[PDB]
């Protein structure tokens, strides 16, 4: 009766995404309503920049894509699953997304701010997470993977850079450009090195559950300071992966590299996240018998790390990056492209 | 160490995704 409320909550969660999915929403704001402060981050195609709402003072992270990039590169399936997908998604530890638009030029996506930066940058500082900070990180990923895949979706993006650190120190996803709703099986070679499963590597065509495997490299990563496989060059990095040999630090604890073993297993029919029980599996694990599932999904967990925020608008939990003049052209390109959007 | 090993490596910096 414990995974009876669940159930009916993700029922109830499925049905308010296939309303948004259906019918996505469009054109909701304009560039001309926010002021433009800071690059947070970057990507192929663009960056996303700190900018205040200056109808209401609210500041937000807003995502800028340019449409002839994201062509050259042959993303444009890509980058309308993410944008239909986040418009559509609702839960705690997913960045909210308020606002979307498109001009001539770029497509732009206005999302919820998250100040606290991204676990990549506090996770490099430190060193390392002990294990019960690695694990109250590891167990919002934990829900919201369950979330998705219930959805259908797979995220296929794991890893600390995408991670934020909000005010009161839980996870906020962002980053959903290789995230994809499917049922059964897809093919695309995409990933971060460090992070794919080894079926992906192989060309096998895979599932939701690459998403375990890259929970697994997450949870090492957290806890080690370094991943499980890295190497100087990507195609060494896959060399090892298909091996599946991972070693562990001496510090880790038994309870953890059991639940490592098993979501870092080649094989699977062994794998968890992937079984009868599925996401039972984790949940029901040693390592997690400390971990309150409720109590992390309603934020009443005291999260082991806050970070410092001193003022609304401010930045130095991020890195800087170099700024440059947003140009919109007068001719719009590659309309028919992305006209959903 | 393997610490050691991993901080020398050009990896250690935010990390790319890959495409075909
Ligand atoms: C791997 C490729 C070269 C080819 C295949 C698909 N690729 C792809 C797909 C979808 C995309 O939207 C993009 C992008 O161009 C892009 C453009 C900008 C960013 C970006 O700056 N995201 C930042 C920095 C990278 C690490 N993830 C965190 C993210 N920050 C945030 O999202 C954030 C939100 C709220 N508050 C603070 C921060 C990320 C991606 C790129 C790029």
């Amino acid at each position: 009766s414990e995974q009876e409320s669940v159930k009916e909550f993700l029922a109830k969660a499925k049905e308010d995404f296939l309303k948004k999915w259906e019918n996505p929403a469009q054109n909701t704001a304009h560039l001309d309503q926010f002021e433009r402060i800071k690059t947070l981050g970057t990507g192929s195609f663009g960056r996303v920049m700190l900018v205040k709402h200056m109808e209401t003072g609210n500041h937000y992270a807003m995502k800028i894509l340019d449409k002839q990039k994201v062509v050259k590169l042959k993303q444009i399936e890509h980058t309308l699953n993410e944008k239909r997908i986040l418009q559509a998604v609702n839960f705690p530890f997913l960045v909210k997304l308020e606002f979307s638009f498109k001009d001539n030029s770029n497509l732009y996506m206005v999302m919820e701010y998250v100040p606290g930066g991204e676990m990549f940058s506090h996770l490099r500082r430190i060193g390392r997470f002990s294990e019960p900070h690695a694990r109250f990180y590891a167990a919002q990923i934990v829900l919201t993977f369950e979330y998705l895949h219930s959805l259908d979706l797979i995220y296929r993006d794991l890893k600390p850079e995408n991670l934020l650190i909000d005010q009161q120190g839980y996870i906020q996803v962002t980053d959903f450009g290789f995230a994809k709703r499917v049922k059964g099986r897809t093919w695309t070679l995409c990933g971060t090195p460090e992070y794919l499963a080894p079926e992906i590597i192989l060309s096998k065509g895979y599932n939701k559950a690459v998403d375990w495997w890259a929970l697994g490299v997450l949870i090492y990563e957290m806890a080690a300071g370094y991943p499980p496989f890295f190497a100087d060059q990507p195609i060494q990095i896959y060399e090892k992966i298909v091996s599946g040999k991972v070693r562990f630090p001496s510090h880790f604890s038994s309870d953890l590299k059991d639940l490592l073993r098993n979501l870092l297993q080649v094989d699977l029919t062994k794998r968890f996240g992937n079984l009868k029980n599925g996401v039972n599996d984790i949940k029901n694990h040693k390592w997690f018998a400390t971990t309150d599932w409720i109590a992390i999904y309603q934020r009443k967990v005291e999260a082991p790390f806050i970070p410092k925020f001193k003022g609304p608008g401010d930045t130095s939990n991020f890195d800087d990056y170099e700024e440059e003049e947003i140009r919109v052209s007068i001719n719009e390109k590659c309309g028919k492209e992305f006209s959903e959007f | 160490t393997t610490y050691a090993d991993f901080i020398a490596s050009g990896r250690t910096g935010r990390r790319n995704a890959i495409h075909d």
